[PDB]
């Protein structure tokens, strides 16, 4: 079989960027070599086939180069919209086998992290629970520190993040950090307050609301 | 033009089979060999077979040689491919892809099938509205949210108002745990529409087949 | 009185390559470099000698000699050695009528590619043409095409809807009618046998010059043209890439056996016929020797003559030169092959001495194929026959001819492969073993040894006596038993054999050997008294 090698997992371009992604393959390939998109959430786009042509409906804009087992597949001008997985396939030998995949990250200036907490609705206490959520949108990069309180404590259990990927048209990143708890607890504390703590500023993001109906 | 229409998510026990369609349409379909790609979560791209859709002549990869059986419909130019003798690596996402003779590339794709193999039962979700609470600031913008929790397997669709609007829509990634996956959903209206108008999430759950919508109260 | 002695050769050279001209043929070419591809590599050089030396040299070593010492027929000569065997004389002639329906055939289309091919544009080029369908994409065109299901090649429908004209039949039910340009074809061929048998070994011994040395000039040159081309190493390398996982497989093993016998190939009364003609104190064992280790080594060189080509076919395709090799058959020479070679620089040329070579690959055994049957018959019915030869010699030309009737059909091809793998060859490897078990094991090894110590001077060593007595006839019996217990599945151009086709391909087989047993029967039930008495005086040779 065809071992094709990505070495880079990941690669960091900005928007305009000239991007160029490597191919290796094991043995001699000539000509045989296929470029295709997968957009976080979408089926596998053609976008090149041997080595060099372009497909039907690709814009001008992607590129392909490469003659013999290391290949190159070009953008010159980066679009929001190109942000997607690029996967590399051979087609000659039987099987076809594909690349490890490169996950393009687009790299930008630095954006604030729009932090918001939300009280535990009725219908959940009606169930017989109360969640506090703090969401954290539209910032970048990824790292970013998320810190609980209730009543001023800094809780760490039951707090879950959950990051997104990134944009495809800011190109900025936003997570969720969840606090579960049982409506017992939560009948006996009034004010949460959730706080962020990123880059753009040493000084976290506090958020603050009270149970008693707000 | 050139649609190919897979089946929906699967959960299947271990050990049982699941069959996987493929209708295809916008082009002569002798004409194109018939692909299955399996891929893993988070991992990539895996040629599973080729059919020959004239007489069925099937091409397997060594990799799955009795894991796939690839079958073909000319009556309804339709593709099936099943796997059997499930376990927790078949619990991927499935393609069936058109391809030439050669050059023997994908030019179109489906829209993939979510496998997932696993005994747990079919939990419903718990649909919670995430409302912004009675004393923030109403500003230029308001964020508000649904939560869901309690359910399985990967197979949720969180819409808001019929996707209409939906230009601030942030949708998180559904964390697994103790067997229950639970995600939620935000969107940044202005306050021009709110609360004047109706605004809706709507939660549905393909897996269970279950569809409980939340209207957003303040 | 009156005839008394037999005639003897002009040359040694002439016989050298007689025998060396029927060892290599259009399978030397291109089935040896495909088994040999696909089969390990490289790696099947090892087996492929051992199943020479110890199957293949012994029985070609031991029939040379058999035929140099005794100067007997395919017939005679079991009435010398074991009567009830005498039948083998006729089972192998009834063989050679089977092989002879098709195998000339297959010439013919060479003649009929030959002849096409002294035009400045090559038909199988372009797809202007009035048999070409609306699938016919070439080359010299638009690039970007992209290869469909139902996309051919000139090439592909020059061969399957011009020459072949297979789409005009239905299977082996609905075959008719017969094409009358390869009647012509293979009625011309079977002059130019005609003149090269008919005066007897004095011809095809003259004819066996030309036949014999053309395919090493025809292959040096496709073969210092294919290594110019860019790209060719690919093919030499897909041809000798050692893998050495598949030598496990119990299957390398028995390809191996089976090439290199019929390459070889024993037990057909070739070389008996051959032999017989020679004279009492010349050499035997160098003779033997020399034409085998010639007819591999003629083989190995072809593998390149091909792969080269394919090499290159592949480098302009992309790659895997298992793509482009998958079909093992004539569409290997006349599709693949030949649409390689229209697209190099003096086609008309690497066309000509390509076909040509095809044409003198298989003269030299068609001439020898007949040889044995024409020195068998007049051996068993001498002074009723030899009368004259040309008599029977052109007896047996249109006998072939009425019996190529059935080839020279639109569905002959399917009736081409039948013929090849479920008729002849379990038969040839049948015959083949009886000849050795009975020249082995009821003549006698010693005597024979003592025999060679007459006729060359010396014994035979103790490798050649311990390779006759037992590793020659398990040999045979390895293939046999390997084909009985599992006959491949026959599918050709796009069309599976219907399942009842090895019951007609057993039942050509079975009418071939009938002689043998009924005649071991025959003979069995002819001569009086007790069995013991009858078996004692049919398994001992003549007294006097
Ligand atoms: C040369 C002689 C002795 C061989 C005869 C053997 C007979 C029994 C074999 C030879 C050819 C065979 C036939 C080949 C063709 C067909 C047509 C198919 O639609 C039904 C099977 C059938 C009818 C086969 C039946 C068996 C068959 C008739
Ligand atoms: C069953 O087909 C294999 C034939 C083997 C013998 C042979 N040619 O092979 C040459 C050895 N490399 C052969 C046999 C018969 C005839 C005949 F002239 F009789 F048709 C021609 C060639
Ligand atoms: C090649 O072929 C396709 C037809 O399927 C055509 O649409 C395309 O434009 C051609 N050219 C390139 C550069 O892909
Ligand atoms: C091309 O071939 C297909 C089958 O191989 C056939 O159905 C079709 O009619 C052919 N096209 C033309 C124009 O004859
Ligand atoms: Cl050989
Ligand atoms: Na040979
Ligand atoms: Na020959």
């Amino acid at each position: 079989d065809i071992v094709m090698t990505q070495s880079h997992k990941f690669m960091s371009t900005s928007v305009g960027d000239r991007v160029s992604i490597t191919c290796k393959a094991s043995q001699d390939v000539s000509t045989a070599v296929a470029w295709y998109q997968q957009k976080p959430g979408q089926s596998p786009k053609l976008l090149i086939y041997s080595a060099s042509y372009r497909y039907t409906g690709v814009p001008d804009r992607f590129t392909g180069s490469g003659s013999g087992t290391d290949f190159t597949f070009t953008i010159s001008s980066v679009q929001a919209e190109d942000l997607a997985v690029y996967y590399c396939q051979q087609h000659y030998s039987i099987p076809r086998t594909f690349g490890g995949g490169t996950k393009l990250e687009i790299k930008r200036a630095d954006a604030a992290p729009t932090v918001s907490i939300f009280p535990p609705s009725s219908e959940q206490l009606t169930s017989g629970g109360a969640s506090v959520v703090c969401f954290l949108n539209n910032f970048y990069p990824k790292d970013i520190n998320v810190k609980w309180k209730i009543d001023g404590s800094e809780r760490q259990n039951g707090v879950l993040n959950s990051w997104t990927d990134q944009d495809s048209k800011d190109s900025t990143y936003s997570m969720s950090s969840t606090l579960t708890l049982t409506k017992d607890e939560y009948e006996r504390h009034n004010s949460y307050t959730c706080e962020a703590t990123h880059k753009t500023s040493t000084s976290p993001i506090v958020k603050s609301f009270n149970r008693n109906e707000c | 033009e050139v649609q190919l229409q897979q089946s929906g998510p699967e959960l299947v026990k271990p050990g049982a089979s699941v069959k996987i369609s493929c209708k295809a349409s916008g082009y002569t379909f002798t004409d194109y060999y018939m692909n299955w790609v399996k891929q893993s979560h988070g991992k990539s791209l895996e040629w599973i077979g080729n059919i020959n859709p004239n007489n069925g002549g099937t091409s397997y990869n060594q990799k799955f040689k009795g894991k796939a059986t690839l079958t073909v419909d000319k009556s309804s130019t339709t593709a099936y491919m099943e796997l059997r003798s499930l376990t927790s690596e078949d619990s991927a996402v499935y393609y069936c892809t058109r391809s030439p003779v050669r050059p023997y590339y994908f030019d179109y794709w489906g829209q993939g099938t979510t496998l997932t193999v696993s005994s747990a039962k079919t939990t419903p979700p718990s649909v919670y509205p995430l409302a912004p609470g009675c004393g923030d600031t109403t500003g230029s913008s308001v964020t508000l949210g649904c939560l869901v929790k309690g359910y399985f397997p990967e197979s949720v669709t969180v819409t808001w108002n019929s996707g209409s609007l939906s230009s601030s829509v942030h949708t998180f990634p559904a964390l697994l745990q103790s067997g229950l996956y639970t995600m939620s959903s935000s969107v940044t209206v202005p306050s021009s529409t709110w609360p004047s108008q109706t605004v809706t999430c709507s939660v549905a759950h393909p897996a269970s087949s279950t569809t409980v919508d939340k209207k957003l109260e303040p | 009185g009156s005839q008394g002695e037999r005639e003897t050769w002009g040359k040694k050279v002439d016989f050298l390559l007689s025998v060396i001209g029927y060892a290599v043929d259009l399978g030397n070419v291109w089935r040896f470099p495909y088994i040999c591809a696909q089969n390990g590599g490289g790696a099947f050089l090892l087996p492929y000698t051992i199943m020479a030396i110890f199957g293949g040299i012994p029985l070609f070593y031991m029939e040379l000699a058999l035929g140099q010492y005794h100067r007997n027929g395919c017939i005679s000569i079991w009435r010398k050695i074991c009567p009830i065997f005498k039948g083998i004389g006729y089972a192998i002639c009834i063989i050679a009528f089977y092989i002879a329906s098709y195998y000339n055939t297959i010439m013919a289309w060479a003649l009929y590619y030959l002849i096409s091919s002294f035009t400045d544009q090559l038909p199988w080029t372009s797809c202007k043409n009035s048999w070409n369908t609306g699938n016919c994409t070439n080359y010299f065109s638009e690039d970007n095409i992209t290869w469909t299901l139902h996309s051919t090649s000139p090439a592909e429908e020059f061969y399957t809807r011009h020459v072949l004209q297979i789409h005009r039949s239905k299977g082996l039910q609905d075959l008719g009618g017969i094409s009358w340009q390869l009647a012509l074809c293979i009625m011309l061929i079977f002059t130019v046998i005609y003149f090269s048998i008919w005066k007897g070994v004095k011809t095809s011994g003259k004819v066996v010059w030309v036949t014999a040395t053309f395919p090493y000039i025809a292959l040096s040159v496709l073969l210092v043209r294919g290594a110019t081309l860019p790209g060719a190493w690919r093919g030499v390398l897909f041809y000798l890439k050692p893998n050495w996982q598949k030598l496990l497989e119990t299957g390398v093993w028995i390809d191996a056996a089976a090439q290199i016998f019929f390459s070889l190939g024993p037990g057909f009364g070739v070389l008996l016929a051959f032999a017989s003609y020679n004279k009492f104190n010349n050499n035997c064992y160098q003779d033997a020797l020399v034409t085998s280790v010639v007819n591999c080594m003629t083989s190995f060189v072809s593998g390149f003559v091909i792969f080269t080509v394919l090499g290159y076919m592949a480098e302009m395709r992309n790659e895997d030169v298992s793509e482009v090799a998958k079909d093992a058959g004539p569409s290997l020479l006349f599709i693949t092959y030949a649409e390689a070679i229209a697209n190099m620089p003096a086609s008309t040329f690497f066309a000509i001495i390509f076909f040509l070579m095809l044409i003198t690959l298989g003269l030299d055994s068609s001439f020898a194929g007949l040889e044995g049957v024409i020195t068998a018959v007049l051996d068993e019915f001498p002074h009723v026959w030899a009368k004259r030869r040309e008599r029977f010699v052109l007896a047996v030309v249109i006998t072939c001819f009425f019996g190529s009737l059935v080839t020279l059909t639109f569905g002959g091809a399917y009736v081409v492969k039948l013929l090849e793998e479920y008729a002849t060859g379990p038969a040839v490897l049948t015959v083949a073993l009886i000849e050795a078990v009975a020249v082995s094991w009821f003549y006698g090894i010693t005597q024979f040894c003592r025999d060679v110590k007459e006729m060359l001077g010396f014994s035979p060593g103790w490798f050649w006596r311990i390779c006759w007595v037992a590793i020659s006839p398990l040999f045979l019996l390895f293939i046999i038993a390997s084909f009985l217990m599992s006959p491949p599945q026959l599918r050709l151009f796009q069309y599976n054999y219907p399942y009842w086709s090895i019951i007609l391909g057993y039942a050509i087989g079975t009418s071939s050997f009938i002689c043998i047993p009924t005649y071991i029967a025959y003979r069995l039930i002819i001569t009086p008294g007790t069995f013991k008495e009858r078996i004692i005086k049919s398994i001992t040779p003549e007294t006097p």
